[PDB]
């Protein structure tokens, strides 16, 4: 049920046989290990910031 | 951008600048290593385009930015059907040699239309451009961003004499000071969804900038992501 909280999906949701769901991602991303989670697939996948670690902190 | 802030370097690495008979004349948002999403205002048949992607501040030099000639550009078929509307404000310009993605040169995501219209309902995306910070005063030389609130479509036809389509949605806040504004045009506006963004409007026009009761008006993504991904394949 993509209904409540789009079914867990990080990214997109879909049902999928009887009340169920299978969740999906965009380009560049793979639905990770535990069907749920979007993880990068390429080096510089759309959307996200990774110039990042600024300059003063723990990483 | 009236009322917004510097971005940091890398912070919105999809962003690029449009230049040519006017320098920093536009904005647009990398659809991948060979295409750029911009407005069709802005690139009504005028000049040679360059795109410069990895910009940060016009003036100075980050040895991030990637120059690139546009060698095709495609306006939306029905973008001037009719004169003077600013309907299907959205075209798309092709890179001669493609850009070289990095930490500060990143496509922007762009969901399938029903993602595309849940993502704008979210009712929270950010505007970025070098375009004026002040009503009739200067451009920005640093990046600038805007969170900017969307706003219900009533309010919208309310707020403008101008036809307010089903391609278009208007954001801002009610109270005024906050705005995208002229160079802006064809910048993205962006949705975060648990860190990626995803491409939900396209900076279009609006009347002035930042006053009190108008809102920005933008191009409907949603309406047009099957026809980028069309376009915009890589062979
Ligand atoms: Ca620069």
């Amino acid at each position: 049920t993509c209904n409540i909280k789009n079914g867990r999906c990080e990214q997109f949701c879909k049902n999928s046989a009887d009340n169920k769901v299978v969740c999906s991602c965009t380009e560049g991303y793979r639905l990770a290990e535990n069907q749920k989670s979007c993880e990068p697939a390429v080096p510089f996948p759309c959307g996200r910031v990774s110039v990042s670690q600024t300059s003063k902190l723990t990483r | 951008v009236v009322g917004g802030e510097d971005a940091k370097p890398g912070q919105f690495p999809w962003q690029v600048v449009l230049n040519g008979k006017v320098d920093a004349f536009c904005g647009g948002s990398i659809v991948n290593e060979k295409w750029i999403v911009t407005a069709a205002h802005c690139v009504e048949t005028g000049v040679k385009i360059t795109v410069v992607a990895g910009e940060h501040n016009i003036e100075e030099t980050e040895h991030t930015e990637q120059k690139r000639n546009v060698i095709r550009i495609i306006p939306h078929h029905n973008f001037n059907a009719a004169i003077n509307t600013y309907n299907h404000d959205i075209a798309l310009l092709e890179l001669d040699e493609p850009l070289v993605l990095n930490s500060y040169v990143t496509p922007i995501c762009i969901a399938d239309k029903e993602y595309t219209n849940i993502f704008l309902k979210f009712g929270s995306g950010y505007v970025s451009g070098w375009g004026r910070v002040f009503h009739k005063g200067r451009s920005a030389l640093v990046l600038q961003y805007l969170r900017v609130p969307l706003v219900d479509r009533a309010t919208c036809l309310r707020s403008t004499k101008f036809t307010i389509t089903n391609n278009m949605f208007c954001a801002g806040f009610h109270e005024g000071g906050r705005d995208s504004c002229q160079g802006d045009s064809g910048g993205p506006h962006v949705t975060e969804v648990e860190g990626t963004s995803f491409l939900t409007g396209i900076i279009s026009w609006g009347e002035e900038c930042a006053m009190k009761g108008k809102y920005g008006i933008y191009t409907k993504v949603s309406r047009y992501v099957n026809w980028i991904k069309e376009k915009t394949k890589l062979t």
